[PDB]
């Protein structure tokens, strides 16, 4: 609406611009902000600095008309102002909702219905007016007297502050006590843990201590308990040889006892003559008898277990055969006597009784050359063992 | 033709006529609290116009307003004008609120202010002593675990010499128990060794029931109980080996027949065999005679059926069986 | 071996915050005498503080997208979140090296926050396999998770020997004895508490949800999608592009 | 000219003894760099492009380019020279420029004739004039030799550095030939004196006053091409003319590798770009394509405005269309630092980044995958601000409002449509980053009518508390911004973030209203109506909010006049403070001076109670009563109410709380309604066909003269061997049952081993010695043979002596594992001579007396001389606990049920008891009482113990056989103790009986009473071996040996 006399004031003005700056220290983009002066008393107006430009869109902020604009601008925080316009706003021409610059150094203002450039039904009835100033002139001094109410309780403030100063100290200092105590109270807890702990562990080491000096103890007792066993071992190790010495000077008493009862001879010829008999090599039935019991009786001196054990008779003496898998019950048993219908039952039972004799001189510890003299063998035997 | 606009709505006015009527008393009661550069009705018309910019410069509203506008910022002003009024009154409380909080006098709060001071560094200090304590603590648990663990270390050196010793020690008992199991077995065997005759070993001249065996081998035979003649015959057989060497060890012999290690005449000869032993003993030492005489040429004993005289005689041959070993 | 790639499930990473483990650096009486606002910190609440873990993804050095925090959870006796983060991004988003900052943090006054321990921790771990499992990170103590490559602050690195084995058990390259196992998996369990209370630092556990409209035994890989001429020409014949760029313009 | 397809690229093929010339001057020119003859009805590279071409693509050769090319044509026709080559007819159309600045002399015709007449055009159009452009470069002399190519390149710098405009026609150059005439007119298009006088001296009418192109590349050695060139980036360019990097990803490694070598010996820049642009289209790979991201990232710095603007920043935007979502955010974080490296503005960049660069990053800000868009949140805050700058800069070169106004309308329909997009991830980065910067592209009115309410709409998504937590992260920025038309708005919504569900909601609109009132962005009166709203949660239970609650008061102590401070914020501070604080603003003081919150719990139980509103009336009852105002405590009107609050009450709330529950109610009642609206076998080589033993002694062998302790079958050699206290380990064949005698280890010998897969056995020594023999009893020379081959000693102080040993063959390793006294278990690799596993024994157990591995060596078993067992896993090598002794003594053998799996039988001194101890169970669960003394009783009567085991699976019973001291042989049956009986004595020994009784679930066999061949003392050992019938092997501790058939 392009009527006259339409109210129209900085209040009104709620943008500033400025478009085509060109500046004085060459081509280079000014950081430009500006500041308006109540038209010249102290300017005060600071829009945030855009950075980098010539032609900046400021972001904008009473019932006065005329108002002087001027422009800071200058980069890295050094600043030069290229502005004068003293501008009554009244002087102003309205360009239509959309900032449109031509000049140079051109600052384009922006109100309530479009922006700013330098150019080239009933009202309200009396009684309404007169209620309205009525009311906004209470609103100024009720307003007014606030101002003064609170200035009022400012001073106050200030002069209750004199001491109020003190007062914060006091309760900075009351902080303090508050902070450390409960510093020190978790610190004392802190404390308490570590006590008892240790405390426990100590209690806990004198007991494995005393537990390993006992432990020790033991030990050197036990190995002196130990080396009287070994003492003790000694004496009855030696006493069971002088036992078994005994054992065999008894032993090769009765064995020889027992061996003269049974002759053996010679002749001329190397033979082996036995009461009287000769005797190639593996009456002639009773002289083997003779020494079946013989071998037996050795066998029951000597504690050695006869191979294959012998049921004994004069000279009748069996031999038995548990060991031999291909002998069936009746089997088991050979002779040491000739046996009718036997005659390889009784050669390998006369084997079996050599096998014997075998034992003996190897149990003893006589190496035997040949297993097939019987009686020669045994002889041997009872000359040397 | 529009004259005015509603400055807060952007709408015309059609002006009341009641401000022909205003005088000097009204409208003086209400006027009052680079380089650029830029005929009634018509008198009444532009007074009221001239009025309207005076009060857009005297107030923050721009005159001239719709009845709408009006009365409706009239509310808003109502609403701001019972905010404004509220908050007086809240401000005046505030005041009487404050004023009967007393000018405190600054001494007072100066020996708080030292007291308070004072209480603190005590507390301070103390927590410096709590500081100590938890040094002489960390101290004290740190070298109680280092003795701990070296007391470790001291047990596994002692297992390890506990473990050899125990070893050596369970070896030793078994070797213990060996000796002794060998000391035994050697202590039976010597013991029924000595004990025994080599004869008796030879012939064990022992009584099983009726019968006095040799070797365990029946020495008579009786209707109930079946003896063949190999039975008596070896038994026999071991009766007159046992006479030949009481023969070879005493030196004895009948020298037309000396009874030589043999397998009714036969036995009646080997009594008189006895006869002879017994009398070799009569004539060898008087101290002990035989039990169960003995007659020669009668063949016969007495108890002093052909089985019970068989079974003295070698219960008599014990006798002098045990007294020939007794001898040497 | 049934695996998916990560490029491939693109859905929003979860991340399971169990329970901050073990204990906190208590700081001496002379750090609050010259920090008053320390003494409203959660440390000086010796009840379990109102903790929150922002998880942070990472890749060689650049920050992948925001901080997500814990919804709040009260505790009294245990930092037991159990709580889960949806991160904003995406498994697709994960590269090779990508890796969660967890930054556990408290309060330390009004409007400033302090970090209490930070982890560091390879989402894609050793062989590129996602972290498919409840983890204990270390919690480098009082500074932030720095995710840049190398980690300052890693989560992970008598354990070398037990985790092969084990793995080796249960995914079948082993032998299997059922008693023994079990026995010796409650041994094992013994050694990880054993090593987790030698330490005076602090330990977090973390997990990562596995679910997905499939069938639920997969693995997640870092994965993406893949002589006439004598001097080669990387651009043979194609557009010659800043002249576009020119023309476009008037 | 025939352009055609190859499997690598585009090939040039042509057609017009003269097939020899080629190959001459292939063998020639196969060496060349800058130089390419014809690679065999003739065939030739396609390069990218001409010199002429390349001068009129947008991509200008700069004047650093064109000396380069300069420099590069002198260095071609110098490599012709040297390698005896010669074109005799170089042009501007064949000096062939490949997309990387590599000049390539193509397609050597030695068929063109060396010299041609004057008069006669014929030939020159022919031959010389392929473009029939005129432009003649005949040698004067010519009307073939090196000044000849010499001139024609001279002609070709001066046509390069004139922007193509020709030095000779063939008028012109006939004059010249003449001495007629001279061209510097043309010459004075030469940008610079230096190529002025290079083309000059090349041109002279006279040949031999030419030099070399040697000769001028020595000349012009940093007069016009700088030195850099001949140093670096001529052999760094020749890299790149060879014909393994055949893809951009290559040459893209090779140069971030190079990148620091390029940069600080380097300007030759431009050159380098040729190359990477080149490849910047083609990278195949994502590590590619991100690593030429950051090549040009690091370059940019380092090259001008121009370059970048033209030749990098349409690159950047051929990946911002890219697939991979890593590489659209670097292309778009790339080309915002690209384009902020910018401070010039050319003539064609007029206007570009409103019409090129904004268009181009849109679809990045629709783009689905989230992370792209989180990248133009956070990257929209700088290419804003480089469009404002940008076209700022550009009218130092139309209407500039409506430009300014086109930007501002784009730059806000972008920050509308990313707080549309629907995570909430990227509004809140959004907000995080370039909210605040592009209010001032929106300006109040728009922003209060757009962002504000968009904004505003967050709010209303209860579900995601982190979205309400941005929005008030940034409502700061956009309350600043759209300034005092917002408050009026936002107090009501203000209030809602304040008494949401989520509590670090609270906390972050605490500090939206501290930081928004620190920038005094709120009426006077809604200061007061947010302070006495946020007075509660000081006294909230959680700790964030309690915190930043006190952040705000603190703040509004600060920002509004201390008058004000006073007047309203401490009457409503006075509840949730504990002490008549003056200063609010010291954050210390309130802090210090807060209550206790209500105790979650109480809290909690106040909240989850349903119609909590009745709880509230109770509660503001019982405050009336606690005041005055109702003169007692009635129970309330529901009984349900009454109920909770005295469950509550359980928890002993203090009145203080029950006041606090009063005073938080609002925000205690509205979180509530919010979320009201949310090949190994235990069978050993002997499977054993006796199934009873006769108790019959066959041997007697007394050859030991001390106790023998130790016997091992082993029938891989039908041997076994033997061992006693005399050292005489003696191996004695099983066919003959000695075979071989061994004492040379010295010392008492009890303990050995059979190896179960080799031909040597192993033995043990009292000295703590292990050694082995190599065994041959199969072969039969006149004597069989032992092999003594091994050498083991161990200080016993540390390593011990051989308990017990047991051979098993796992594998490759061939492990021979043997006790210590020290209880290590040790494996010893015989098969490597270095030992696996150390199983270390816990010496408190005791001295491990036996031990027994496991068949499949899973498990092995220790029984220590205490009684005390043990197991292990082998597997880990971890232990495993095992249960005691009932009686704590000895255990003297060990073994492993052949049955059952984890069955652990232990013979134990004292009362010949065998216990069966199943490991599983860590309980003894069958039981061997030979002695008659009390059953299961731990008074040991009985002196005798068991140390001989022999476990069998025969027949489907656990056949056992135990020896001990009792000189008997003692045969079980573990499933029918009926058929247990004694094989040894003589026949006065009397017959016993073996019963089974129940004892404790405990099963006990039992054994009651009802010349001598068996052992007169201790029988310590029992093995099994069989060759036709099975036999036992049993020592004495009088040295004799026994086997029993
Ligand atoms: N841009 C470009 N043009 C080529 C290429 N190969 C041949 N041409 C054109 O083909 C013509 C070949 O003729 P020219 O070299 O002058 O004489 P020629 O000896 O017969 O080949 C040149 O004028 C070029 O314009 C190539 O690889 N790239
Ligand atoms: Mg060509
Ligand atoms: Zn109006």
């Amino acid at each position: 609406v392009e009527l006259p006399s339409q109210q129209r004031r900085l209040r009104h003005l709620r943008n500033i611009a400025a478009r085509n700056i060109v500046n004085r220290n060459g081509h280079q983009l000014l950081d430009t902000y500006f500041t308006l002066h109540l038209c010249i008393y102290k300017e005060f107006y600071r829009s945030e600095v855009i950075k980098n430009s010539l032609n900046p869109t400021w972001r904008s902020l009473t019932s006065v008309s005329c108002f002087v604009v001027k422009i800071w601008g200058g980069k890295e925080n050094i600043y030069q102002l290229l502005i004068e316009w003293k501008v009554c706003l009244d002087g102003l021409k309205y360009l239509g909702q959309q900032i449109h610059a031509r000049n140079q150094n051109e600052i384009i203002f922006g109100l309530n219905d479009g922006y700013y450039g330098a150019p080239f039904r009933n009202s309200y009835d009396v009684f309404s007016l007169l209620r309205l100033h009525r009311a906004q002139c209470a609103i100024k001094q009720t307003q007014v007297t606030v101002q003064k109410i609170g200035k009022e309780i400012e001073e106050k403030l200030r002069l209750t502050s004199t001491s109020n100063e003190l007062k914060k100290k006091s309760e900075c200092l009351q902080l303090k006590i508050l902070v450390l105590q409960n510093e020190l109270e978790r610190q004392k807890k802190a404390l308490g843990r570590e006590v008892a702990l240790l405390h426990k562990q100590q209690i806990a080491l004198q007991d494995k201590g005393s537990a390993f000096s006992a432990e020790h103890l033991k030990l050197q007792l036990q190995k002196e308990s130990l080396n009287e066993l070994r003492k003790e071992c000694t004496a009855k190790r030696e006493l069971f040889l002088k036992t078994n010495a005994q054992l065999t000077i008894r032993c090769r008493q009765l064995l020889s006892e027992l061996s003269y009862i049974y002759p053996i001879d010679l002749n001329e010829h190397k033979d082996y003559f036995v009461c009287g008999v000769k005797l190639p090599n593996s009456s002639i039935a009773v002289a083997l008898g003779y020494t079946a019991h013989l071998v037996s009786m050795i066998s029951f001196f000597l504690q050695v277990p006869l191979r294959y054990p012998i049921i004994h008779k004069g000279s009748r003496s069996t031999i038995k055969d548990n060991i031999n898998d291909k002998l069936t019950e009746k089997e088991r048993e050979f002779p040491l006597y000739p046996k009718g219908g036997e005659k390889l039952q009784f050669d390998y039972g006369v084997y079996l009784l050599n096998k014997n004799i075998a034992q003996l001189r190897y149990q003893h510890g006589l190496g035997t050359p040949d297993l097939r003299q019987t009686l020669p063998n045994l002889k041997n035997f009872m000359e040397h063992g | 033709q529009v004259s005015f606009v509603c400055q807060r709505c952007s709408q015309p006015l059609k002006l009341d006529t009641s401000f022909k009527i205003l005088d000097r008393v009204t409208i003086q009661e209400l006027t009052a609290p680079s380089r650029r550069f830029i005929e009634n009705l018509s008198r009444r018309l532009k007074v009221t116009g001239d009025l309207f910019d005076i009060m857009s410069g005297q107030t923050d509203v721009d005159h001239p307003l719709c009845e709408e506008c009006t009365d409706t910022l009239l509310d808003q002003l109502d609403t701001q004008l019972n905010v404004t009024e509220n908050e007086c009154q809240n401000y005046k409380r505030c005041l009487e609120i404050l004023e009967q909080m007393n000018e405190d006098d600054s001494e007072q709060l100066q020996m708080e202010l030292k007291e308070l001071a004072l209480e603190e560094e005590r507390l301070i200090q103390e927590l410096e002593d709590v500081e100590k304590n938890r040094k002489i603590v960390a101290e004290n648990l740190e070298k109680v675990q280092a003795e701990a663990e070296r007391l470790d270390q001291e047990e596994a050196q002692y297992q390890r010499e506990y473990s050899e010793f125990k070893r050596q020690q369970l070896e030793l008992d078994d070797e213990l128990k060996s000796v002794e199991n060998q000391m035994r077995y050697a202590q039976t065997q010597l013991d029924k060794l000595k004990k025994t005759n080599v004869f008796n070993a030879t012939f064990h001249i022992w009584h099983s029931g009726q019968f006095g065996t040799i070797n365990n081998f029946r020495l008579g035979r009786l209707p109930s109980v079946p003896v063949e003649w190999n039975e008596i015959n070896a038994a026999w057989g071991q009766t007159v080996l046992l006479l030949h060497a009481l023969a070879n060890k005493m030196g004895l012999k009948f020298q037309r027949y000396r009874l030589v290690p043999y397998g009714d005449h036969a036995m009646v000869a080997f009594l008189d065999c006895v006869q002879q032993f017994k009398e070799e003993v009569e004539k060898g030492e008087t101290r002990f005679c035989l039990p169960y005489r003995m007659d020669v040429e009668k063949g016969k004993i007495e108890d002093t059926q052909w089985t019970k005289a068989l079974k003295f005689m070698l219960t008599n041959l014990k006798w002098g069986l045990a007294w020939v070993s007794s001898q040497f | 071996f049934h695996y998916i790639y990560s490029c491939d499930l693109d859905i929003n990473v979860q991340l399971k915050i169990g329970s901050l483990e073990g204990k906190r650096e208590q700081k001496s009486y002379k750090a609050v005498l010259e920090d008053p606002m320390l003494k409203f910190s959660g440390l000086y609440q010796e009840t379990c503080s109102d903790l929150y873990v922002t998880c942070q993804v990472f890749a060689e050095g650049k920050p992948l997208a925001l901080p997500v925090r814990t919804s709040y959870k009260a505790f009294s006796t245990r930092w037991n979140w159990n709580e889960w983060l949806k991160l904003p991004v995406k498994y697709p988003d994960l590269p090779r090296n990508a890796q969660v900052a967890l930054t556990i943090w408290d309060v330390y006054g009004p409007g400033k926050a302090v970090p209490v321990g930070g982890t560091t921790v390879s989402l894609f771990g050793k062989y590129g396999m996602f972290r498919q499992g409840m983890h204990d990170l270390k919690v480098w103590p009082n500074v932030e998770a720095d995710g840049s490559e190398p980690t300052k602050t890693p989560g992970r690195t008598q354990m070398s020997r037990l985790a092969k084995l084990t793995k080796a058990h249960r995914q079948g390259h082993m032998v299997k004895v059922d008693w023994l196992d079990r026995l010796t998996f409650r041994e094992i369990e013994m050694i990880n508490e054993s090593e987790k209370r030698s330490s005076n630092f602090m330990y977090l556990m973390v997990e990562f949800r596995c679910v997905k409209c499939d069938d639920k035994e997969y693995g997640i890989v870092y994965y993406e999608k893949d002589e006439l001429v004598k001097v080669p020409d990387p651009q043979m014949s194609m557009e010659n592009l800043v002249e576009s760029k020119h023309h476009k313009l008037a | 000219v025939a352009r055609a397809k190859h499997r690598e690229g585009l090939v040039v093929v042509k057609v017009f003894s003269y097939k020899q010339e080629l190959e001459e001057l292939k063998i020639r020119l196969n060496s060349a760099q800058n130089c390419l003859p014809f690679q065999k009805m003739l065939f030739r590279q396609y390069v990218r492009d001409n010199l002429y071409d390349r001068i009129s693509t947008r991509p200008f050769l700069n004047n650093i380019e064109k000396r380069w090319i300069a420099f590069q044509i002198l260095t071609a026709v110098d490599q012709a020279h040297k390698s005896g080559v010669r074109h005799g007819d170089i042009k501007t159309e064949n000096v062939m420029v490949t997309s990387w600045n590599w000049v390539l002399l193509t397609d050597f015709a030695s068929f063109k004739p060396t010299y041609l007449p004057e008069d006669n055009p014929a030939d020159f159009n022919y031959f010389f004039d392929t473009s029939r452009r005129r432009t003649c470069y005949i040698a004067p002399e010519r009307f073939l030799k090196r000044a000849m190519d010499i001139f024609s390149a001279g002609c070709v710098i001066a046509e390069l550095f004139t922007e193509g405009v020709p030095l000779f026609d063939l008028s012109q150059l006939l004059a010249y030939r003449n001495g007629h005439f001279f061209p510097e007119q043309v010459l004075n298009k030469i940008e610079d004196h230096s190529i002025r006088e290079l083309v000059t001296q090349m041109i002279h009418r006279e040949p031999d006053k030419r030099l070399e192109a040697e000769d001028y590349l020595k000349q012009q050695r940093g007069n016009a091409f700088p030195e850099i060139f001949y140093t670096f980036l001529q052999p760094y360019m020749a890299q790149f003319a060879k014909e393994t990097f055949l893809s951009a990803d290559e040459r893209i490694l090779v140069i971030r590798k190079d990148l620091g070598n390029i940069i600080h010996n380097l300007n030759g820049l431009v050159i380098l770009v040729s190359v990477i642009t080149s490849c910047l289209q083609t990278l195949k790979y994502c590590d590619s394509k991100l690593a030429a991201l950051e090549l040009i990232l690091h370059l940019a710095p380092r090259l001008s405005v121009e370059i970048l603007l033209d030749r990098i920043t349409p690159y950047l935007l051929h990946f911002s269309n890219d697939s991979v979502p890593r590489v659209r955010a670097e292309a778009l974080r790339t080309l915002t630092k690209v384009l902020a490296l910018v401070k010039e503005v050319p003539r064609n960049d007029i206007n570009i980044y409103p019409e090129y660069i904004l268009p181009g990053i849109a679809h990045l800000a629709q783009d689905d995958a989230t992370i792209v868009r989180l990248a133009y949140a956070e990257n929209i805050a700088l290419l804003a601000e480089t469009a404002l700058r940008f076209l700022e800069l550009v009218q130092l070169k139309g209407n500039y409002d409506t430009e300014l106004q086109a930007l501002h309308e784009m730059v806000q329909q972008k920050v509308v449509t990313l707080l549309s997009d629907p995570e909430n991830i990227v509004k809140q980065t959004l907000m995080e980053n370039g909210i605040t910067r592009l209010c001032v592209f929106f300006g109040r009115q728009k922003a209060n009518d757009v962002l504000l309410s968009h904004m505003i709409t967050f709010l209303n998504d209860k579900n995601d508390w982190h979205l309400r937590g941005a929005f008030f992260d940034s409502i700061v920025g956009v309350a600043a911004y759209v300034g005092w038309q917002s408050s009026s708005i936002l107090k009501p919504l203000l209030q809602q973030g304040l008494s949401d569900a989520e509590e670090f909601v609270i906390v972050k609109a605490l500090y939206a209203l501290t930081c928004m009132c620190q920038l005094g962005l709120l009426q006077k009166p809604h200061v007061y109506e947010f302070a006495s709203d946020i007075a509660p949660f000081l006294c909230h239970p959680n700790l964030w909010i309690r915190y930043g609650a006190v952040g705000f008061i603190t703040v509004v102590a600060r920002q509004i006049s201390t008058a004000d401070v006073y007047c309203k914020l401490m009457p409503y501070l006075d509840p949730y403070i504990t002490q008549p604080i003056i200063q609010i603003e010291r954050k210390l003081v309130l802090l210090s001076v807060l209550k206790e919150p209500v105790s979650r719990s109480i809290f909690d139980y106040a909240l989850r109670s349903k119609d909590i509103t009745s709880l509230f009336r109770h509660l503001h009852m019982r405050q009336k009563k606690r005041n005055g105002s109702l003169p007692d405590c009635p129970p309330p009107e529901d009984p349900a109410i009454a109920q909770l609050l005295k469950k509550l009450l359980s928890q002993g709330m203090t009145e203080e709380e029950e006041d606090k529950l009063l005073a938080l109610k609002d925000f205690m009642m509205k979180s509530n309604k919010a979320k009201a609206n949310i090949n190994a076998e235990w069978e050993s080589k002997p499977p054993p066909p006796g199934w009873r033993p006769k108790g019959l002694l066959v041997a007697h062998l007394h050859e030991h003269k001390s106790a023998v302790n130790r016997i091992r079958v082993s029938d891989e050699h039908s041997l076994f061997a033997t061992c006693s206290n005399d050292g005489t380990v003696k191996i004695w064949n099983s066919q003959k049952m000695s075979i071989l005698t061994y004492s040379r280890i010295g010392g008492r010998v009890k303990t050995l081993t059979f190896c179960q897969g080799s031909h040597y056995l192993a033995i043990a020594s009292d000295n703590g010695a292990v050694q082995l023999l190599g065994i041959e009893a199969s072969k039969l020379p006149k004597s069989p043979k032992i092999h003594p081959l091994q050498s083991r000693i161990l200080d016993q102080k540390e390593d011990g002596c051989v308990v017990d040993m047991h051979h098993f063959n796992s594998g490759a390793q061939s492990v021979l594992a043997y006790a210590t006294v020290n209880g290590s278990l040790v494996g010893w690799d015989l098969r490597s001579s270095s030992n696996a596993w150390t199983l270390k024994h816990d010496l408190k157990s005791g001295l491990i007396t036996s031990f027994a591995v496991d068949i499949h060596q899973c498990w092995l078993c220790i029984g220590t001389s205490s009684g005390t067992m043990a197991c292990w896993d082998m597997r880990f090598q971890l232990p495993i606990s095992s249960h005691c002794h009932p009686s704590r003594a000895r255990i003297r053998r060990l073994s492993m049920h052949p049955l059952y799996q984890s069955w652990v039988i232990a013979a134990v001194q004292g009362n010949n008891e065998v216990s069966m101890w199943d490991m599983e169970t860590g309980d003894r669960r069958f039981t061997l009482w030979a002695s008659s003394a009390p059953p299961l009783s731990e008074l040991q009567p009985s002196p005798h113990s068991v140390h001989g085991i022999y476990c069998s699976p025969a027949d489907g019973n656990p056949i056992l056989l135990t020896a001990g001291s009792d000189m008997k042989i003692r045969f079980w049956d573990l499933a029918y103790p009926e058929r247990s009986y004694v094989v040894a004595g003589s026949t006065s020994s009397p017959s016993v009986s073996y019963y089974r009784k129940i004892i404790e679930g405990t099963e006990v066999v039992q054994e009651i009473q009802n010349l001598p061949v068996g052992h007169h003392d201790i029988i310590t050992d029992v093995a099994t071996f069989q060759t036709t019938q099975g036999f036992i092997v049993t020592a004495s501790r009088d040295g004799i040996v026994k086997v029993w058939k």
